[PDB]
RNA sequence: GCCCGGAUAGCUCAGUCGGUAGAGCAGGGGAUUGAAAAUCCCCGUGUCCUUGGUUCGAUUCCGAGUCCGGGCACCA
RNA sequence: AAAUUCUAAU
RNA sequence: AGCCAGGAUGUUGGCUUAGAAGCAGCCAUCAUUUAAAGAAAGCGUAAUAGCUCACUGGUCGAGUCGGCCUGCGCGGAAGAU
RNA sequence: GCUCAACGGAUAAAAGGUACUCCGGGGAUAACAGGCUGAUACCGCCCAAGAGUUCAUAUCGACGGCGGUGUUUGGCACCUCGAUGUCGGCUCAUCACAUCCUGGGGCUGAAGUAGGUCCCAAGGGUAUGGCUGUUCGCCAUUUAAAGUGGUACGCGAGCUGG
């Protein structure tokens, strides 16, 4: 998991879900793709 | 870096920035940059954008940079106290309106301006938009 | 009872006669180190022709001591004076070849069993 | 590879005055070589050997593919003959001592870049009274590559002090590769030359 | 940081009072010597530190700059 | 009345 | 958007280098069969291979797809009794 | 008849030291501490040429940009000059978390053992000596670790006096 201010889409599987009140980046192909704003 | 070659004076008051802009058109290129907030700019960062934005281009077409910094801004030094004169000339600003037309850019593609308009902007600190040419 | 900047004997023929004790191994904040334990040692003084030089830093394991060791019946053995055997730093393992004076059962364990085999006699 | 510009440096080595009468000739053989090449031969510099030559002869040649024509020599040379600075006409064997160097880029780098600094601020000591006591007016700065430690308290002033440490730091890592470099050269001269002793040479 | 002085031939150095620059050493050719030096004769010197300006004209006069040398940087 | 020097193979 | 099927032909290219073949970097970016298919957008080889996408057919079957201007909110947001 | 140029001109006529000092006043005005600010200091974030065999983001981040804190050096001169005792050491502490150890996790260019980096977490713990008045620092030997800061840069009606 990387924390940032400025999440975003880096490859063509990654998705934006907000979950609990927070914005974060999952994608099924690349573990390193997965990302949280904070 | 831009600067003036020589100027009649050496320094100059601090003034203020109101009003709007003239030369909110782009007159020369297709497309270009148009400033919405209101500062200023230093000739370190229009030099700093102007690469960015060839670089992104792959030095197709042509660039007008439509603004020059011709104000000088005086400092004075570290840990001295008040008074005792007027500081030294540091750097050069360009202050900037509510629409200017900041650069302009021709022979290329307008969906690859938008992309070399876009990491240009980023290296300024002011808040712009992106403009096309009109007919009248 | 032993601590730092106190002078030691030596029960071995490693060529050291005075050993002044630098440091207690075994924790933080420790103050002293009875019949057992290892501490670290520099040469004060050394034989002419011995294994080792004067001010050379070393270990070392305490067999005697003046307040003594306690039995689990209550007795206690006391001796006359604070001895010790020069280890090496690496591997642990005496210097001489020879014991001399007596030493206790609390050096029956694996590591100092080299020491048990050459001592006159235990107590 | 290496086919860049030369250094050519000839010095008289056994004989004296006819080891310089030779050195004069040898370089001025160099010199038409170098000329019937299309190449610049500059006299860098030259100590003069009383009656004919040179006592040391060092010069700089450009053009094309010099070293790799011109690096084979180095070592010494041997010449036996009737010298001019002779009464009899006994024959006489002298030496001179030939070196041929190559051309290298110099850049001096300030590494001052502050990523890899450590700088610490504390008091000084001395006569201050109360204002001395509670300001942190003494400097000290580290460069952690090289290791090199430099502390100033002179002044009043933490910026100045600051400045000129740091000023220090920068003059005192630069001579610390200057004298590197100028060992090496002077080691690398010294075991191509030889010794000009007429019993070690590369031709007669 | 502040104040003061200096920058002239290859090297050490004199000089202007706005139109024009020298000395000693060194450098080149030739004499004397069997030869080298000492000695003798003849011959050349330089964008006067960089820059902007006033002047018909600037080494010179007036502002800026660089380098070098000296003095000062105190009461707590 | 002045005036220094001549390496290293016969 | 799903769910089935296809997703082709001479570049083992000179151009660089030992090897570069769509997918390392220098040029060009044609043509054929076709309903479609890029002389290659992606993953993947020392070099091949191998793996997707575009695009095109069938079921489904009613809506669906992105910019512009605006109101109020979200994150960015750590200090000492 | 005055460069009385200190140019509304004090006499025609004039320089310094005081740590041996003294009087009248001032917080109208400085040094310590508090206050406002945050140039400087320290810590985060945005963009991504690039290095990393290939590959911008495993680990770094050129040219530029946006913020936070109130540990440093400063700017101001708002409180105190009918007095707010100023460095370091000793005894005794208490709080913040921007976490040194122990505790829970995600990514890794994570085989294992060991690591790098980023989240959560303040319950407890977090060296002895040589040199120097030293804070700081270097060195020797240990430890699971030898944290960073606030408290009149804590603490002299609690000690010392280098
Ligand atoms: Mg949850
Ligand atoms: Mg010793
Ligand atoms: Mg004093
Ligand atoms: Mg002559
Ligand atoms: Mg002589
Ligand atoms: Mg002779
Ligand atoms: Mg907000
Ligand atoms: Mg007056
Ligand atoms: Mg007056
Ligand atoms: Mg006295
Ligand atoms: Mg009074
Ligand atoms: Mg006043
Ligand atoms: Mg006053
Ligand atoms: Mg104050
Ligand atoms: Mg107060
Ligand atoms: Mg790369
Ligand atoms: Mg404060
Ligand atoms: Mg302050
Ligand atoms: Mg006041
Ligand atoms: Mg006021
Ligand atoms: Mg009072
Ligand atoms: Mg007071
Ligand atoms: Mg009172
Ligand atoms: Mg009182
Ligand atoms: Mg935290
Ligand atoms: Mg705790
Ligand atoms: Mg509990
Ligand atoms: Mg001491
Ligand atoms: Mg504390
Ligand atoms: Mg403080
Ligand atoms: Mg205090
Ligand atoms: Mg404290
Ligand atoms: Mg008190
Ligand atoms: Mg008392
Ligand atoms: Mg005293
Ligand atoms: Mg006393
Ligand atoms: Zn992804």
């Amino acid at each position: 998991m990387k924390v940032r201010a400025s999440v975003k889409k880096l490859c063509r599987n990654c998705k934006i879900v907000k979950r609990d009140g927070v914005i974060r980046v999952i994608c099924s192909a690349e573990p390193k793709h997965k990302q949280r704003q904070g | 870096m831009l600067q003036p070659k020589r100027t009649k004076f050496r320094k100059m008051h601090k003034g203020r920035n109101r009003g709007l802009a003239q030369g909110t058109d782009v007159s020369f290129g297709s497309f270009g940059l148009k400033a919405v907030g209101r500062g200023r700019l230093t000739a370190r960062q229009i030099e700093a954008a102007r690469r960015a934005m060839t670089r992104a281009v792959k030095r197709q077409g042509k660039i007008w940079i439509r603004v020059f910094p011709d104000k000088p801004i005086t400092e004075k030094p570290l840990a001295v106290r008040m008074g005792k004169g007027k500081g030294n000339v540091e750097y050069w600003v360009a202050l900037i309106q509510p629409g200017k037309v900041l650069y302009e850019m021709d022979g290329v593609p307008e969906e690859l301006a938008r992309e070399a308009f876009k990491l240009a902007a980023a290296k300024l600190p002011i808040k712009t938009t992106f403009v096309t040419k009109t007919v009248m | 009872m032993i601590q730092e900047q106190t002078m030691l004997n030596v029960a071995d023929n490693s060529g050291a006669r005075r050993v002044m004790c630098i440091k207690v191994l075994g924790g933080s904040h420790r103050r002293y180190a009875g019949v057992g334990d290892i501490i670290k040692i520099t040469i004060k003084e050394a034989i002419p022709r011995g294994k080792v030089k004067k001010g050379d830093v070393l270990k070392a394991v305490v067999v005697r001591t003046k307040k003594g060791v306690r039995r689990p019946d209550g007795s206690v053995i006391r001796f006359d004076g604070n001895a010790c055997v020069l280890l090496n730093n690496n591997s642990e393992q005496p210097i001489g070849t020879r014991i001399f004076g007596p030493v206790t059962r609390e050096l029956r364990s694996e590591k100092f069993m080299k020491i048990i085999s050459l001592a006159p006699e235990v107590l | 590879d290496d086919e860049r510009n030369a250094f050519l440096e000839v010095r008289a080595g056994t004989g004296g005055d006819e080891a310089a009468l030779f050195a004069g000739d040898l370089f001025r053989m160099y010199s038409r070589y170098a000329e019937a090449r299309r190449w610049r031969v500059e006299i860098m510099s030259a100590s003069e050997g009383e009656h004919g030559g040179y006592k040391e002869i060092i010069a700089k040649i450009s053009g094309d593919g010099v070293y790799g024509r011109l690096k084979f020599e180095s070592g010494g040379h041997r010449v036996q003959r009737v010298p001019a600075t002779e009464s009899q006409g006994r024959i006489h064997t002298s030496a001179c001592t030939v070196a041929v160097m190559p051309e290298l880029p110099d850049a001096e780098l300030p590494d001052i870049n502050p990523a890899d600094l450590r700088i610490d601020t504390f008091r000084s000591s001395g006569a201050g009274g109360q204002h001395v006591n509670t300001t942190d007016s003494a400097i000290r700065i580290t460069h952690l590559p090289t290791g090199i430690v430099v502390e100033c308290q002179d002044e009043r002033s933490q910026h100045k002090n600051k400045a000129k440490a740091l000023s220090v730091l920068g003059a005192r890592i630069h001579a610390a590769e200057m004298a590197k470099r100028q060992q090496a050269e002077a080691s690398t001269r010294r075991n191509l030359l030889g010794s000009g002793d007429r019993s070690d040479r590369n031709r007669t």
